[PDB]
RNA sequence: UGUGGACCCGCCCCUUGGGGUGUGUCCAAAGGGCUUUGCCCGCUUCCGGAUGGGCCCGCGUCCCAUCAGCUAGUUGGUGGGGUAAUGGCCCACCAAGGCGACGACGGGUAGCCGGUCUGAGAGGAUGGCCGGCCACAGGGGCACUGAGACACGGGCCCCACUCCUACGGGAGGCAGCAGUUAGGAAUCUUCCGCAAUGGGCGCAAGCCUGACGGAGCGACGCCGCUUGGAGGAAGAAGCCCUUCGGGGUGUAAACUCCUGAACCCGGGACGAAACCCCCGACGAGGGGACUGACGGUACCGGGGUAAUAGCGCCGGCCAACUCCGUGCCAGCAGCCGCGGUAAUACGGAGGGCGCGAGCGUUACCCGGAUUCACUGGGCGUAAAGGGCGUGUAGGCGGCCUGGGGCGUCCCAUGUGAAAGACCACGGCUCAACCGUGGGGGAGCGUGGGAUACGCUCAGGCUAGACGGUGGGAGAGGGUGGUGGAAUUCCCGGAGUAGCGGUGAAAUGCGCAGAUACCGGGAGGAACGCCGAUGGCGAAGGCAGCCACCUGGUCCACCCGUGACGCUGAGGCGCGAAAGCGUGGGGAGCAAACCGGAUUAGAUACCCGGGUAGUCCACGCCCUAAACGAUGCGCGCUAGGUCUCUGGGUCUCCUGGGGGCCGAAGCUAACGCGU
RNA sequence: UGAAUACGUUCCCGGGCCUUGUACACACCGCCCGUCACGCCAUGGGAGCGGGCUCUACCCGAAGUCGCCGGGAGCCUACGGGCAGGCGCCGAGGGUAGGGCCCGUGACUGGGGCGAAGUCGUAACAAGGUAGCUGUACCGGAAGGUGCGGCUGGAUCUUUCU
RNA sequence: UAGUA
RNA sequence: AUUGAAAUC
């Protein structure tokens, strides 16, 4: 069935990734949408957009790494180097605007689903706003 | 284990126990001798290395070390107890404080003196 | 007498027994002093205020499930009793309930908190002193008085104990302060004072107060301070090394100057101004008087003496090394380890390191220990996947929309006592100690608000699941039946001196004619070749051939239902071999046992026999290297190659299995790697 | 002066390179297991005497509150009632009988841990000299041995001990 | 046979 | 005595 869709789009993005994919689906929620929208806005993936494969809606993420490295292993660095789901279905998860948690120095990001919406840290934190505490990346 | 099992189940405190039971917490007890015997030791050590069996006011029966170069004690004796094992003697997990009770200091002890419980000399004096 | 209040009844408001009103009933009082006709201290009834309490409810509050079922005032009702008041609190009667894996009942342990210690934190541990609540007053009940008690220094009875006793009967209760004794490793003075603060009674003067305020003892803790300061040899002696020149203790001492802890004399507190008296008016305000335990202490001024240092350690961890003594002795040791004639590890001396009125030791708590892992761990071989399933409660849940706003989030507000912690400023010469002020804060209550996620309700959808039709491989299971090979035995023919067995033998069997050979028959157990690196099953496991009964699974079409899902504590079922019960069967094999060998022995390995057992029926047993030593499901992440089984356009593609090599990655490594 | 013999490398001894297995590293003159014997230590079962908690049933039941009586049977009276006193329910505790549990002691007794050089063998580790481990079952001074089934976590195309 | 690399 | 021992003369 699938047990966390949203764990399970990090992942997809996480697996694809490390192998420097161009491109990967991940069947579409609107939720789903709005996480990656943050991801997109704040510099992780080139872009998604939505297409329908075998007849059904995925989303189209288009991944975005670095220059080409110099010596041996001359692999990409990642833009993405960990995304990390938080709050699971098992235990679920949420900060108040006061404990909202500042990733890496500010180098990181939290997308972080409220009542005004799915926001990053900061932009919770200036329209003064907790909840559940989805993910964290860097 | 999953979270559900842990809030099913929690951890559990691992409290494992005292070295020595001379009861009361206490720091110290005190003691009659009922034997002084002298001991073979073990591993690859020999010597013949003293030690005394207690009748303690817990209610206990030890088996107590005798530090020190030489000793006064026989068998009515009445002494303290400190713990501190040996190691060499298995079994052996109480030292006896000298200088406390019929459990005289060492003489002629002149460096680590407050363990062995011999007073000052003026003999530099 | 009734301002008023109580009670029945009626009505009104209000909503649990709250307020109001109307007939009826019922209920008050105490006097005392004078600066005696005007005040003071009191009395009575009522409404209210402040303070202190009783009771009830939500949440939170240790260990064992090797405690799993508990319950008769038990759970509820109706009516009474009782209380200030609710209530099975108690009683009569009616009903048959109430509680439990979200851990009841039972056992163990324990006063709880503000806070304290520790930790980066989360957490752990803790509850002494001070503050709050509780409970107890030799052990057990009980009530009386009263605003309040079921009362530490009030009462009654039973118990144990101690004293009095004319043996009939009495008295008592330091877990108040001291002190005694006992237990113990261990814990103070039978001190001074009511001067202050506070409490009781009193109009007041005052009286009472082991609350208290002080002194005493104990390095028990924290803080401050002292044992001197400046000079002073290429360096006294003594002791320690030494390669015999030298090196060290060491500016250390001796010695010269200087200051002057202790001690002497002088002076000398704040803490104490109220109640009280007088004036005013017994008010406001003003004036006056008394009073200090600590104490002749603090502090100030004068004089004045060079005036205490110990304890631990020096192999590594860890900072500090040489010489004698000793010879697995004596001894050391927190762990690792030192000692057997050159010991930086033992004992000593010199020296050195570390602390210093202390230094060590032992006990205990947190730490390090991400070593119970929430933050923050794991299970192929290291400890760790349940022998396998079925599915109970429980956990978890696809895509779209709308309602509710329980989780969650935001704003306001109330609460979060004091002390403590923290920041400032301040008061004792500093500090310890102290004071004043400030700052936060989870958590919970109240009002308002948000709706992304989770929840719930109402619809939808088809990608998950299930189903339909068509097709497929299969030692999957159960029942009956049947086939050929071989062994053993019986019968016959033929035939003769041995066979068998081993490393070699021997036991054994054979002239009652065995072995070898041909023919017939009986009986049991197992199925050669195909046979595989293969297939099936959830495991255990499953192998001639046939028939019937039956489980699972895979593919194609993309037809149906509409999330019907995953997992699964307990429960139940299955579960190799051995083993057990009852009853059969019994060829071959074979624990035990009986023999023969071998051997130093040989309760063994080799040989000859041989019972249980292995086979069947039924019922038990429930284990295993029950192994891939790898739990189930789902999504995602290069390929090559071998193979079993489907489908398709058939060198290849596309499913589902079985194998190997290997991308990324993973792993302590070995390895693992759609 | 002056031989004989060497096919051959299976065996004995010493050695060289590759590989394997290893529980060895003092390095196979290695390691190591169990009984028995000796000594310290803690512990388990244990009939009977004793010490307590607890449960049920039956009986006796102080103090006290409450309930009834309170009389031609006593004291007070304004005759309304009060007090003494008596009876009763409950009730601290106690007694009899029966189960459940803890504490101690406890003759006889089961093993276990530890201890510089005791005894018998040689199980295991190399194919450990019979590959080893394993569930079970029988047996034997001792490790063990055998039977049935399982596992690979086995190498391989005459004789013990240090 | 015990300690001992 | 041997090797530091245990054993052993």
């Amino acid at each position: 069935m699938l047990t966390d869709p949203i764990a399970d789009m990090l992942t997809r993005i996480r697996n694809a990734t490390r192998v420097y994919k161009e491109s990967t689906d991940v069947p579409a929620s609107r939720f789903k949408e709005e996480i990656l929208r943050i991801l997109a806005r704040e510099g992780f993936i080139k872009g998604y957009e939505r297409v329908d494969v075998d007849g059904k809606p995925y989303l189209r993420v288009y991944l975005k790494y670095g220059p080409r490295r110099q010596g041996p292993d001359p692999r990409p660095e990642q833009v993405i180097h960990h995304i990390r789901r938080i709050s699971k279905p098992g235990r679920r998860v949420y900060v108040g605007v006061k404990e909202i948690p500042r990733v890496r120095r500010g180098l990181g990001i939290a997308i972080l689903s409220t009542s005004k919406g799915v926001l990053t840290d900061r932009e919770a934190r200036k329209l003064g706003v907790g909840g559940e505490l989805i993910c964290e990346v860097w | 284990p999953t979270i559900n099992q842990l809030v099913r189940k929690g951890r559990e405190k691992v409290r494992k126990k005292s070295k020595v039971p001379a009861l009361k917490g206490a720091p110290f007890r005190r003691g009659v001798c009922t034997v002084v015997r002298t001991v073979t030791p073990k591993k690859p050590n020999s010597a013949l290395r003293k030690v005394a069996k207690v009748r303690l006011t817990s209610g206990y029966e030890v088996t107590a070390y005798i530090p020190g170069e030489g000793h006064n004690l026989q068998e009515h004796s009445v002494v303290l107890i400190r713990g501190g094992r040996v190691k060499d003697l298995p079994g052996v997990r109480y030292h006896i404080v000298r200088g406390v009770y019929d459990a005289a200091g060492v003489k002629d002890r002149k460096k680590s003196r407050s363990k062995y419980g011999t007073k000052k000399p003026k003999e530099a004096a």
